[PDB]
Formats: C-alpha cells, structure tokens, sequence
RNA sequence: GAAGACGGUCGAACUUGACUAUCUAGAGGAAGUAAAAGUCGUAACAAGGUUUCCGUAGGUGAACCUGCGGAAGGAUCAUUA
RNA sequence: ACGGGGAAUCAGGGUUCGAUUCCGGAGAGGGAGCCUGAGAAACGGCUACCACAUCCAAGGAAGGCAGCAGGCGCGCAAAUUACCCACUCCCGACCCGGGGAGGUAGUGACGAAAAAUAACAAUACAGGACUCUUUCGAGGCCCUGUAAUUGGAAUGAGUCCACUUUAAAUCCUUUAACGAGGAUCCAUUGGAGGGCAAGUCUGGUGCCAGCAGCCGCGGUAAUUCCAGCUCCAAUAGCGUAUAUUAAAGUUGCUGCAGUUAAAAAGCUCGUAGUUGGAUCUUGGGAGCGGCCGUCCCCUGCUCGGCGCCGGCCCGAAGCGUUUACUUUGAAAAAAUUAGAGUGUUCAAAGCAGGCCGCCUGGAUACCGCAGCUAGGAAUAAUGGAAUAGGACCGCGGUUCUAUUUUGUUGGUUUUCGGAACUGAGGCCAUGAUUAAGAGGGACGGCCGGGGGCAUUCGUAUUGCGCCGCUAGAGGUGAAAUUCUUGGACCGGCGCAAGACGGACCAGAGCGAAAGCAUUUGCCAAGAAUGUUUUCAUUAAUCAAGAACGAAAGUCGGAGGUUCGAAGACGAUCAGAUACCGUCGUAGUUCCGACCAUAAACGAUGCCGACCGGCGAUGCGGCGGCGUUAUUCCCAUGACCCGCCGGGCAGCUUCCGGGAAACCAAAGUCUUUGGGUUCCGGGGGGAGUAUGGUUGCAAAGCUGAAACUUAAAGGAAUUGACGGAAGGGCACCACC
C-alpha cells in the first residue's frame, strides 16, 4: 500500500537469484567505475546513472559488477551531491507546485498536494538527521527553498 | 504492515489445515518460524518441510498430516515465569494429555513441557494441538 | 481490547477508566448528584414525621387505591410519599406520628403500581407495623 | 537582679473591600415526565391517500408545510437499436 | 481519603472494602507562641486570640472526656457513672508503692464454633421379602412405617448443697439431692401461580380491600388478597432496607461490542503515544545406558601451590557492549492467609504437649513492583570502521613524573617504571548482509467527466424588434387567477442576456472525501502498469495541530435567464396559512470573506497476511492463428484468443461466519492475542440545562443531572390489512 495514495501497486523491479556476474560483460570494475565518473561530470543523479548504464553497456547491477553501489562510488571520491537526490526531487517538486499555486488560489486540489509533498519531504528530512547525512540544523522551510534548485 | 512474520506463517498454516491441503508455502521466513516449525514436528503434528532460499528472506513449504487442529501466536510475547506456565497451559491449550505452548527461553525456543525439566521460563511465542 | 501492545498498559488502564463513566451502575455510586439528590442521604433506614395520609391511584391495568404518608424526614427537611404495607395498617398511622421508614426494594426505584413511592413505613411511633398488624405489641397513646 | 519601655521577630486575631466553594429564599418565565376514558386536527405506519427520511432555511393554531442539495432505511436490484 | 500489614468476594483474571486492637503518621474545640527537659512546639503544662461555657459578695477566679465510665445532642445506627493490680507489662529512689495501660465481671442474636427440643419396646394397622392361592385369605419365623394406645428405662433445661474456679467472685468442668408424657420443660421465621421447594382444598371479599423484587393476581367456580386446615424451606434462628462482591463475557488484560439492535470521526495529512521485515555459530572432542538418549570443553593479562631445568599446567584478585527477560541467591516485622505437628472431650480456637524426673514442640510456604546478587543469552531494544581521529603490531620524535644506583654524606642527567602530544611504515582476506510480493524517489510510454486558468461551441429559455394571419391563449381531475383585437398564443428572420451542458452516458472512469461531462490551449498534479534504476527501514496507525469539505444560511460587490423559501392571489376543502395553478422577494449564478454541517451512506476506520470457483468490464504490460485500415512492406491502431498486475463491479459455492437478513468479507473468534486510531453500554430526559470555546449571525465542537421507565429495539415467520401489482370465479356480478 502507497504512503499518500490508496493505491495497492506491485510494479516492483525484481533482481535474479544469482548475484554472480554474466560472462559477455567485458568491461572490468574500474571502467564502470571510469564510465560512472563521466556520467556523474555530466551532471546525473545515481538514479540516471544506474538507467543509463544498464540501457547502452549492459551492465545489470554496479553493486554485481564491482563490490559497491553507485552513491558510494559517487561519495568516495566526493561526485555525490550535498543533501540526496530523492529529498531534491521532494524538494524540485515543492518548489514547482509552490511556483503554480502562486496564481491559482482556486486550485484547491494543487494546495492539497502540497501539503502531501510537503509531508513527504518532512518525513525524509527526518530519516535523513538520524543517519546524520543532513545537519541537525537543517529543516526544509518553503520561503528558503528556491535557492535549493 | 507486515510486523509479526510468525503470526503470519501459523495462520497461513491453520488457514491451510483447516481447507485440506497436503502442503502449504510461507512466503516470508524468520529463523524464529523455523525453530517453531521443528518443534511442531518432533512432537509429529507437522510433516517434514523445507525451506526455499532466495537472496532475501526464505520461503518454506510444509507438508501437512491432519493432527494439527490449530495452530497460533500469542501477539505480545508476554513475559512466563515457571509459576505461571500451568495458568498459561490451563486457559491455552485444550487439554492436559496433549498440545504444547511454545515458549522461547535462553535455554532455546522449545515446548512448555521442556521448559519444565530444564527448569527455564521465557516469553511465550504460541501454542498448538 | 483493541491494543494488544507489551508497553500500552496506560492507555488501556485510561480508556478502561474513561469508559466506566458511560455505566449507569457506575456513574451513580461515582458522583455526589444521586448521593445529594437521595432523600435518605445515603442511609438504609430514616425516621420522618407524618404530615398527611395520602391515597395513590394504582398504575394503568390493575386499579386499587394504594395508602402511602406523606413523610418530613427529620435529618433533612425533605418530602417523601411512603407506602404502608399489609391490609388496614393505615388504621395505625395518627397524624403527626414519627414513623421509621424504608426503601421499598429497588434501590430508590419505583415499585410495582405506585407511581414516584419508593419508600414504605417499617415502624410507628417505635413500634413495629408488623407486630401491630399480627396484633403482638399495641399501640401506646 | 524584679517591673517596665524602645526595636526586631513569630504571629493569633480584628477592621475594610474584592475574589469565591457550598447551601437556601425567590414575583415571574420556560421546559420535561407521569395519569383510564379533555379540546383541535390526522403528521407517521399500506404508494398512510403529497413516498418517507437527513442537513439547512423561511413560514404557520397544532401536528406540520414549502424551498435547495442529499439518502433508500423505496413504492425500481431489470425496460430491451 | 490517615497510609500500610490486612478484610470480603473469587475458575483463571479481577472488583470492592481497610475509622477499627500491629506498624508508621496526625490531633487534642480552632489557630498561634513558648517554659522545662535527653526527648514536647506537650495540652490529664503554661501564654494570648477566636468560639463556647463555669463560679462570683460583680472586685475577680477557673475550663478543655477525639483517656475510663457516664450525660446531652445528633441520628437508621453503638454497652456499666462495676471489681482488681492477681495475670500482662510500664513508671519510680524501687524484691515493698502506683497504673480506667491492662485484667475480671455486667450489658451484648455484630459475628464465629459445638449443639437439646426426645429415644426404645408391646400392641392395634399398613407396605415389602416367602410356602401357598386364579381372586380372597393363612402364618409371621424376617423387616419397614404410623396412632394424645400403653409400658418403663434415659439424660439435661431449670432448681440447688459442696468443691473447683478466682485478687474476691461469676461462668465452665466435677458432683449429693430434687428435676419429664399433652415429655404444656409447648420452635420459630417466611412461604405454597411461574422464576422457586410446597394445595388447582374449604370459608370471606368482588379491579374494593389488599398482595405483588419481575411477569402478574383481585370485577361472583381467587392455585396469588383476608383467614382455617394442610404442605414446603431454612432452623435457634428466619425475614426486611441499604452499601458492596459473585452471577457481569451487562466495562471485556484474560474477554465484549460498532452493516441493520447503542455504536466508525465527512475526508485526509500530521507530532508525541503505540507497533515495526529478513539477516550476524556451527560442527564435533571426552565419557556412560540399552541407532537414540544424560554430562565436561570450544575469550585474555598482577599475586602463589601437586610440580619442574626466565617460563610451561593450575589457584586468587581486577578489566571485560549496554538493558529488558528467565533461573538462583541474599534480604524482606509479627498478626492474617496457606500450612506441619498436637484428641481444646469434637470443633471454632489454642500453642501446646507426651512418657513409667526424662523427651518434644513452638516448623514451613507466600511477601506484586522497585532495589541488591549470581548463572542462561533464545526473544526485543541499543550499539562498533565508511571525509577513516579504524583495529592488532612493533618503531622513531616531544611535556611532566615513582628511584634500584654510586662505602655513610656535597651538583646532576639517564636506563628504568608510568601517563599525555604526535610522525612514517608494515600488518588486518583490511572495514558497506541483502535489496522485502515494505516504503520513498528517478526513469519510460500510456491512462482518466482528476483540479486550476483561459478560450470556444450548442440548441433551449426569457426579453426585444420586424413581418404574416387570426381570436383566443395559458392552465387544470374540473375550473379560476394571468395574458389578449393597444394583436396574446402561433409561424418566420434576427438581436441581447444569463443559466445549463441533453441524446452519446455505462453498476464505465477519475478524485482523500465533498465532487467531476461542449471545443481547444496552457499549467502544475496523480494512480496503475513497465523496470536486472536508485536510497536502504526511511514504515503502519495516530492525542496536539492542520488542509479540503454538498446544499442551505451570513457579510461586501457584480449580474439577474430560468426556477422559486416568504408573500399576494386563484382553486380544492368542513377548514387548507398545504398538496394543484398564476405571479413572485430573498435566493438560485459569478467574485472576495465566512459557516463546517448532510441518510457527508458501503449506515461497513486504516494497514497487512491467508482461505473458493466462474465469465465479464476499465487501465498498463506481455504473448498468439486469423480479418481490416495508413497499402508499398513494416509498425502502429480496430477486432479476435489467452496470461500477469492494479481498480469499480457481478454471478456462483455447505470455505466459514452470523440473531437472521445476508457477507469472498461482516470469514480465518471459547480452537478466543497480526498492528493501531476513533467510538457504544436498556428506553426516555437530551444532543436538553450549564460552563468553556469558534462564529458578524444562524449556529457548530465539548456536554450532564434530577427525574421517568419494563421494556424500546433488530431480523425473520404466520395471519389480518392496503387508497399496491398480477391472476381467478360467480346472473346473490356484469354484458
């Protein structure tokens, strides 16, 4: 069941059983690596990364091929963005919905919405100061958020 | 949400019983359902089953005789001192010629009438007869 | 119970709490309104003085003509119309006469055709309605 | 070394006013409940003779009536290329 | 409301009580202040004030029973103005005195224990064993029961000498004498319709009197009243009123309920609260009994004893992830409760007792929680290294520091111990469990009357103008009001305004709910599917707080086509402030601000798991013969046949449930425990009064009590009934 939606959804992406590498896959850890260093430069979330990779190079899983996942991979040599990339697209969100419901006091569903977005973030921001990734002084307020892109 | 797994395995396994099935899957798996089950069938109640590994947690698929008339979890697993274990098996099972609360103790997850002679209480888990 | 948690030992113990409140048996004994407004101020028995003999009209089906007294009960000042039990015991009642008086059965509840009498009349003058009814003591005047 | 006095201190009490917990008197008003047979009707139960009911308005001797939206607990589980 | 030890009830949980003899506290009419003393804020000490009250030669003096008696008062409610220090202890200078503390009697149906009110025979009698008889009857060797029948034998209630008892008595025990046939030395209390044991008896009354906890009885054969006889129940007791416990699974932790009986917030978000996925050690070594059973072992570094040529085996300290949990241990006043022993004559009790000076007891258990202790490490929480200030190693630098140390005594820095700051190397297999048929986020092509802003269209309606022809038109069950030769209604062309979005339109879709339907564009949003994308428990539900919330209604604008609360009429009618009709203001519409309610309904909280079958439909995806279109193949649409997920549904089934109606959920519930929120407790009074709070108002949210009541209610069955539907019959119906 959804957080904000009655939704029953089972749209899940489902791993094989073995973790083990295919054969064909020619490309060593290091070059994976190298590919998700360019692609990160060229200003892509891990999420982007990860599509990107499997679609054109045939690499099922970062986290098969090498040891480690892409945001670690990012973080270790410090390609990771500040504060993460699904609280940004929260946030990306927020700041859109905000921007529409300036003119459109009307649209009473939107504002609605909001508040369910709004709550999404919150809920995250939390998650994220009990694993200390966001500084304890950080809380997302919605007039401070246009300078957060 | 899904928060007792073992509520849900013996439940799943009664429900089962019950309609006359010779097997059942349990489609999440915990260590604890697996100590529950092997106690269930020392004493016979349950035929021999196995357990699926996947990557993430298990599956296990149980063969059923028709002894098992029920099964079930006590949801909280309150607290059984050796001197509340017979109030426990007086208003919890059918009778005392048979059934078995399972109890788990530092001793081991096991049965009520182990619990006894290894002289060890702990926080009771289920039941079943 | 409809919360079977280890650790909600106080909101089952407060809603328990709560919702004794919404018993009749319960919220009676629990509050001073049914002690205060109680004629008897929570005694068994009382001792009130006749002021008028009073013919009650039985209820709808059955049609007698029940003979309670009209009662100022000493303790509190209070009015109460007490019945007089078995056949002709009325007879022994002298206005102005100071009578020991009862419930009649239902814990301040009416009883059977007499409607609103809750009390019936035990003694008369320190002696017993019984015994002057089975004829064993007589009436000092 | 007694009385006694000044000052401090603890502080009962008293006067004055306000705040206030309970009990009691109350012209009049306005309810409710209980009666064996009061008056005007017939609102409701049968499509109860305008289907009933909900919310909200207004109105009227009275039950009530009417507007607007809703419900079937409807008097239709259906009405035909 | 003094607290506790405890009391009652009691399947297991509980509920209620505890003023009351033991512990602790408090107070001496209310407050206050203090003297003495080791100890007092003392009151059988003092000092005031307040209240009350005593004596008075009227100047003054004296008071504190919530000590023992006793009195008044208050009440439903509670005893003698007794004897005694002999017991128990206490006080004192004290073997010696004193103690209303305490003991002993008196009153005492609070309550508890034991336990008389007759037993036995002979007779009439009757029922049941047996030889015997069809039936009767015979016998009673065997029984058993009843008659104010008779007969002795009984023993204490009482009376009473004596002893014993005891401070002196009393009671008890012992014991002379008296002491029983209507054993008059006289058993009551409540009942006898049902619940509920026991009269359809007799006399009286006649819905009166009365009974009656409830249902009911009473109006002339009363099983219920008032009595008589009789019978029942408990019995030296039994009834009544009231609190309270069980019964009450009608407060529900065990364990209730919430579609319709009372009950799920209108809907959603949301913080504390509560609950929270899987995962991190196992194999064997040693030994016994007849392949299976029961045991010991699978952390490491300062001080000495079973020993050995600086250390090997082991003993005792001290550091050792932190908690819950379980088991053990310490400790925890008695009295009560359980309980061991023990003939108080039995018993309640008691703590004693037993043996021809001796022996023996005065045990033991339980004492939630919190605290202390030591094993176990399953279950649950918590932890450690991820810009490496990370382990385990040995090393090289720097600030301050025990002295064993120069034969005993003058100046030192050192090794050495020991603690901080810090530089490099090696070494670690060097460190990140998985990616939930949990969740978020990204991505993809879709999808939808989802929302907003704008744009656009369509008849129709009303009004207006023009043209035509004619007298009616409207309206109704029937009429009337209204319009109308100043041309209405009608027909044709236009114009204007404001509503509204027919048919398509579905048990179809979307939305949290309320809600949402002309075209087109913009705007952000969204579920579902697809995914070998990412984060990695981020979650579920939720007091506080919050968003949206039909219609009506309120305030300020704009507009006013239709419809139409109020109102004016016109009918119907007995009346008709209504249903019907013609006008018709507020309103209906739009904008800004309130209001926060609806049968806001699936009368059904949300999340999760599991348990039937079937064909449909909507969205996405995937696969498969064929037909058709873009024809020129493709690939996409449209059908066709399947599968998968998600959704709105439907049919069917003895899954199972339910009081049923019914429900694939309302099931997986006495075989009762997956998580969590709200909420119900017979009907009324009442969603009322009152207080608060929100609102301009209308009102909303929270919300009693007195009092009243034996039912109100749910589902289903049968009947009657209908101003419901259909079928059928009849010249007591019609044709």
């Amino acid at each position: 069941g959804r957080m904000h939606a009655p939704g029953k959804g089972l749209s899940q992406s489902a791993l094989p059983y073995r973790r083990s590498v295919p054969t064909w896959l020619k490309l060593t850890s290091d070059d994976v690596k190298e590919q998700i260093y360019k692609l990160a430069k060229k200003g892509l979330t891990p999420s982007q990364i990860g599509v990107i990779l499997r679609d054109s190079h045939g690499v099922a899983q970062v986290r098969f091929v090498t040891g480690n996942k892409i945001l670690r991979i990012l973080k270790s040599k410090g390609l990771a963005p500040d504060l993460p990339e699904d609280l940004y697209h929260l946030i990306k969100k927020a700041v859109a919905v905000r921007k529409h419901l300036e003119r459109n006091r009307k649209d009473k569903d939107a504002k609605f919405r909001l508040i369910l977005i709004e709550s999404r973030i919150h809920r995250l921001a939390r998650y994220y100061k009990t694993k200390r990734v966001l500084p304890p002084n950080w809380k997302y307020e919605s007039s401070t958020a246009s300078a957060l892109v | 949400v899904r928060m007792n797994v073992l509520a849900d395995a013996l439940k799943s396994i009664n429900n089962a019983e019950k309609r006359g099935k010779r097997q059942v899957l349990i489609r999440p798996c915990s260590k604890v359902i697996v100590r529950f089950l092997t106690v269930m069938m020392k004493h016979g109640y349950i035929g021999e089953f196995e357990i699926i590994d996947d990557h993430r947690a298990g599956k296990i698929v149980v063969n059923l005789t028709g002894r098992l008339n029920k099964c079930g979890v006590i949801s909280p697993r309150f607290d059984v001192q050796l001197k509340d274990l017979e109030k426990w098996q007086n208003n919890l099972l059918p009778s005392r010629q048979f059934g078995f609360i399972v109890l788990t103790t530092s001793a081991g997850i096991m049965d009520h009438e182990e619990a006894r002679r290894k002289h060890t209480g702990g926080k009771i888990l289920g039941f079943f007869f | 119970g409809k919360c079977r948690g280890l650790r909600t030992a106080r909101k089952l113990r407060s809603h328990r709490r709560d919702q004794k409140w919404h018993d009749k048996q319960y919220k009676k004994a629990h509050l001073g309104t049914a002690l205060k407004a109680n004629p008897f101020g929570g005694a068994s028995h009382a001792k009130g003085i006749v002021l008028e003999k009073v013919g009650v009209e039985a209820k709808q089906p059955n049609s007698a003509i029940r003979k309670c007294v009209r009662v100022q009960l000493i303790k509190n000042g209070k009015k109460i119309t007490a019945f007089v039990p078995n056949d002709g015991c009325l007879n022994f009642i002298e206005e102005n006469d100071e009578v020991l008086v009862a419930g009649f059965g239902r814990k301040g509840h009416a009883v059977g055709d007499i409607p609103g009498v809750r009390f019936k009349v035990v003694k008369v003058a320190n002696v017993s309605l019984l015994a002057l009814y089975k004829g064993k003591k007589e009436r000092p005047r």
